[PDB]
RNA sequence: UAUAUAUAUAUAUAUAUA
RNA sequence: AUAUAUAUAUAUAUAUA
């Protein structure tokens, strides 16, 4: 689509991890998507695998990294 | 040895709400009241004679319980909408008086009065030494009257006449109807108890006592399929997933886990390997036959529009699509994708068979390419099947008060397959003149895998139109046929797995999953009409109470909330203020209309008989005698607002143009302000002679604000200081301004006793299909609407 | 399709400021025509080439 | 006079990428 | 006495008492 009436636009975020728009509004957009998908089906087993993929997003909304230095962690 | 480095993550709470399916919506928990609805309470007040001196006896008077009336004439009407929402949640469904009846402490024989408060009143009058004797004798002969043969009682009460008209209405208007064996069987719909295959049985018979609360199952007064194409999409995708749950699995697929072990230990003994008698094709599985049986039935019972998905280069999926369009009516398949499948049968199978030129079908022609190829074709048997597909329509009939769309009579029979396979045989005996011979051999091999299955395809049509016919008896809401927004993808390579993988085993829906599909279409339809009537009764009571300032988005926001299947925050103000113009035009249900008139008739008797709010002050600029009362002594009160020009202080704050009053307050014209003012009490008499009551209005001229108005209500009596001015000097007290305030009523004990009546015992039962225990006849001999059976083919 | 049922009104503090900036420009535009005419005309009665 | 149908094997390592 | 996540293509290799 490159022509003389067209404009291409390439952007690189400085860091895709650890951006402000990725902590809260990215997890809670996916957890909401698995609430509307828990109503689509009827099994006790397709809901249960979709209540585990929701549980890994609740647990990653707060996280901690374990990096040691010297003798302290 | 650790160290914690924690940072501040900004909190982000998105607008959302929980959405439940139709399978788990809790029914409305029934409300029964514990104490009477009391808004007036007797109180002990001192009494003053005509002189002003305090009398030795006291007197009882009706005052409000928790008299919290907001000031200003608009905030009072906002209180009475709030009172109207308080009587509705306290209004009981069934009210027994044996649960709320406490013992009278002293009577002739030890009887019961109807509440703990009205026993606390009648013992307060007995030990009060100042009471008369004939009031005390009336409490002695105050017992209950019980009648066992009609099981009604008559408990006494002591209620205010406004309080009595609210409790008398709760007793005569109850939602309990009697219940017995011959009315449980009327709860089951007519197309199930008049069905041969299901045999209905019950153990216990209910007594002549037991009652049940019938749900208001009248059709949707909102036409939510008319112009609401975003709310009807989510009220049918909530019904399509419920209907998919109750459509049963095919008997060729499903069996228990241990039967695989039970069939593996004897498979080497009894060699039965080609009993299934089918030619295999690549892309044929049984998990798609079980899938296409459920997305053909559950997309009909909820009226989703299916969308066909296929590839043109599969000559068998297009032949199996010929069975699909001739059973399911073409109004359900979506027009952009029915046409591309209805044209692909023409340009591949029908028109090369006769050697005709393949049709130029432009985009968006108003005639579908079966309706344009019954005119262009010259055969008789394939122009008789193309006439049935062009005129296959649902037949909107109303049955048992529920309009539901039955199929054509030939489709329930199976005779449409004998119209198709009579047409699919003449098309196979043609020559295919233009096309080469291997193209003729590629259809004649594939069109004969479907004509060999006539006995198994004349019976799939019977079974598919019997599972749809049986389950349709269990709906309650009115199914309308309107094309929805989002479609349900039915793969045409999954009808081929249905058409040639079924056989000789009726799957009939068991009656334990018909009673569950019916008890969740009642529990949602009765949770619909009890949210319409709860949200019409506030919209009509907002316009009747003259609330011009209330934005009525909020009382439609919670109407869509209590229907548990809608997400509120993705429904804008456009689809919540159009809905207000529909809920306004509806008549409010009779229990809410008869109780709003019991507020509207005496919303001026609750407002006038309370302290800390006075309905406007009048100004005279002349000495006039203030009238003597018995509970106040000497008070500058005015019972009628007559003879004076009125200013409406609801409007003087609304428009805010104070030019009328501040030109009428400097010239000393007699003015009667009208509103709801908080008044203060100035019991001293030497403030009256100093004319304090006139000096409070001059803060309307310098300062524009009128809400900071406190009119003076004098009270001159014996306990007031400096009272000897009234005693020695022969003068009656004269004021300048008097307060338009009403006198509280007297508590006359013998005129306030009311004999409340109710029944003795109920046993209110929640659902009625727990009693009747149904079971199905053996599916080898299971009978359709014809008395011949289905799955009769060998 | 994003408006609501909540009206906006030019408040009278920013209704008198818009008036006192349209008068103060109109009374400045007319007071500089009267200065520029009274010099052009006075350069002609005085015969100033 | 007649020459069949159908689109995503698995595992580890390696490089390019995110 | 011994640390290297996940996905996407691509190539090399491998299956056996
Ligand atoms: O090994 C990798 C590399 C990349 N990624 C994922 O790819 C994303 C984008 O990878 P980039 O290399 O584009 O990240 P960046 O924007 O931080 O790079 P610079 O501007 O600082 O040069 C990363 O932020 C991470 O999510 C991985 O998951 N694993």
């Amino acid at each position: 689509f490159l022509s003389n009436n067209s404009m291409v636009l390439y952007t690189d975020v400085s860091q895709w991890d650890s951006s402000q728009h990725n902590t809260q509004p990215f997890r809670k957009g996916i957890i909401m998507g698995l609430d509307m998908l828990a109503n689509m089906t009827n099994d006790a087993r397709v809901i249960q695998t979709l209540n585990l993929y929701k549980q890994t997003q609740i647990n990653l909304m707060d996280s901690y990294v374990q990096i040691p230095d010297g003798n302290v962690i | 040895q650790y160290e914690i480095l924690q940072k501040t993550i900004p909190t982000f709470e998105p607008k959302e709400s929980i959405l439940k399916k139709l399978e788990d919506i809790k029914p409305e928990q029934v409300k029964k009241q514990t104490k009477l609805f009391r808004i007036f309470e007797p109180r002990q007040l001192p009494v003053y004679r005509a002189n002003g001196e305090k009398e030795l006896r006291n007197r009882w008077y009706w005052k409000l319980k928790r008299d919290t009336l907001p000031d200003g004439d608009y905030d009072v009407r906002e209180y009475f909408l709030n009172l109207y929402d308080q009587v509705l949640t306290e209004m009981p469904d069934y009210l027994l008086l044996k649960d709320m009846a406490v013992e009278n402490k002293n009577s002739r024989d030890a009887g019961k009065v109807v509440d703990s408060e009205t026993a606390a009143i009648c013992d307060a009058i007995f030990q009060d030494e100042e009471t008369e004797g004939v009031v005390r004798r009336f409490i002695a002969e105050m017992r209950q009257r019980v009648q066992a043969d009609r099981n009604v009682v008559n408990y006494p009460s002591i209620l205010h006449p406004i309080d009595h008209a609210f409790n008398e209405y709760f007793l005569q208007h109850q939602l309990v109807e009697p219940l017995n064996n011959d009315i449980i069987f009327n709860y089951i719909p007519e197309r199930i108890r008049n069905d041969v295959n299901y045999i209905l049985n019950m153990d216990r018979n209910l007594p002549s006592t037991a009652r049940y609360i019938r749900p208001n199952l009248l059709q949707d007064r909102l036409n939510l399929h008319d112009n609401f194409e975003s709310l009807w999409d989510t009220i049918t995708t909530s019904n399509y997933i419920l209907a998919r749950s109750v459509v049963p699995d095919l008997k060729e697929l499903v069996s228990t886990e241990a039967q695989i072990q039970k069939m593996s230990q004897d498979l080497q003994l009894e060699a039965l390997t080609i009993q299934s008698e089918t030619q295999f094709l690549t892309g044929i599985n049984s998990q798609a036959a079980n899938d296409c049986f459920k997305t053909l039935i559950a997309a009909m019972l909820s009226q989703r529009t299916m969308s066909l998905d296929f590839v043109t280069t599969n000559y068998m999926s297009l032949i199996s699509g010929m069975w699909l369009l001739t059973v399911v009516p073409n109004d359900m398949f979506i027009r952009e994708s029915l046409v591309a499948c209805q044209l692909a049968i023409i340009n591949t199978i029908i028109y090369p068979a006769f050697g005709m030129q393949r049709m130029h079908y432009r985009n968006g022609d108003p005639q579908t390419p079966f309706q344009i190829a019954e005119q262009q074709i010259q055969n008789f048997q394939v122009a008789n099947w193309l006439h049935f597909v062009n005129n296959n329509q649902f037949r909107q009939v109303v049955i048992d008060g529920v309009l539901n769309q039955v199929l054509n009579d030939n489709i329930r029979n199976g005779h449409v397959v004998n119209q198709l396979m009579e047409a699919l045989m003449q098309l196979s005996r043609q020559q295919f003149p233009t096309m080469p011979v291997d193209y003729k051999r590629s259809i004649q091999r594939g069109i004969l895998l479907l004509s060999n299955r006539l006995g198994q395809l004349v019976d799939l049509t019977r079974l598919l139109a019997y599972n749809y016919e049986t389950l349709m008896a269990c709906i309650t809401m009115n199914m309308q046929h309107v094309q929805t927004l989002t479609t349900e993808k039915l793969q045409l390579t999954s009808v081929t797995s249905l058409c040639m993988l079924i056989g000789n085993a009726t799957v009939i829906p068991s009656p334990q999953t018909l009673f569950h599909y019916y008890n969740v279409n009642v529990n949602f339809h009765s949770n619909y009409n009890e949210r319409i009537n709860d949200a019409v009764a506030i919209i009509t009571a907002a316009n009747r109470l003259n609330l011009y300032q209330k934005k009525m988005k909020s009382i439609v926001e919670d109407f869509l909330k209590r229907l548990q299947i809608f997400d509120i925050s993705r429904v804008p103000d456009d689809q919540m203020y159009r809905l207000r113009d529909r809920l306004r035009l509806l008549p409010v249900e009779i229990r809410r209309l008869d109780i709003f008139n019991l507020i509207l008739m005496n919303m001026e008797q609750i407002e006038r008989a309370s302290d800390k709010i006075a309905q406007g002050v009048i100004i005279a600029y002349r000495d006039m005698q203030l009238e003597r009362d018995e509970m106040y002594g000497y008070v500058n009160i005015a019972r009628n607002l007559d003879g004076f020009q009125q200013i409406n202080l609801e409007e003087l704050m609304r428009t805010g143009d104070y030019a009328q009053i501040t030109n009428m307050l400097l010239n000393n014209q007699p003015v009667a302000l009208v509103g709801a003012l908080p008044f203060i009490t100035d019991s001293s008499v030497i403030s009256l002679v100093a004319k304090l009551d006139a000096t409070v209005f001059a803060q309307i001229v310098k300062l524009r604000k009128v809400d900071t108005l406190k009119p003076i209500l004098y009270k001159i009596n014996s306990d007031s200081n400096d009272f000897y001015l009234v005693a020695n000097y022969d003068w009656v007290p004269t004021s300048t301004t008097k307060v338009y305030k009403q006198i509280p009523q007297q508590f006359d004990f013998r005129a306030s006793m009311h004999m409340l009546t109710s029944n003795l015992t109920f046993t209110v039962y929640s659902d009625l299909l727990a009693f009747v225990s149904a079971d199905t006849v053996e599916p080898i001999n299971a009978v359709a609407f014809d008395n011949m059976r289905i799955m009769n083919e060998l």
